[PDB]
């Protein structure tokens, strides 16, 4: 009975895999980004209520 | 004899409106929230302790 690879698996981790991890490495540059762009907005907020 | 007598500035009221408008910089010091006046606590230490 079955039909199954294991072959496919190991093979999908050092090929594509890495592509997706160069991704989420992007993701964490995001989560950088966001917080610089929070605390501008905070000046901005108190610069229009003033 | 020169003699120091203290000084300030303090601007004019037409003179102030444009003093806002060139100000558009986020002031690293202007007395806001707890994040400006924590900037310039340590602002002030290096200060004094130079003069």
């Amino acid at each position: 009975n079955n039909n199954s690879a294991l072959s496919n698996v190991n093979s999908d981790i050092y090929f594509k895999l890495k592509k997706l991890e160069k991704e989420y490495e992007l993701l964490t540059l995001q989560e950088d980004y966001i917080k610089d762009e929070q605390r501008h907005l905070k000046r901005e907020l108190k610069r229009a209520q003033e | 004899t020169f003699l120091h007598l203290p000084c300030t500035i303090e601007a004019e009221e037409a003179e102030e409106i444009g003093v806002e408008h060139l100000l558009r910089d986020v002031r690293d010091q202007a007395a806001g929230g707890l994040s400006i006046r924590l900037t310039n606590q340590l602002k002030s230490l290096k200060g004094l302790q130079s003069k």
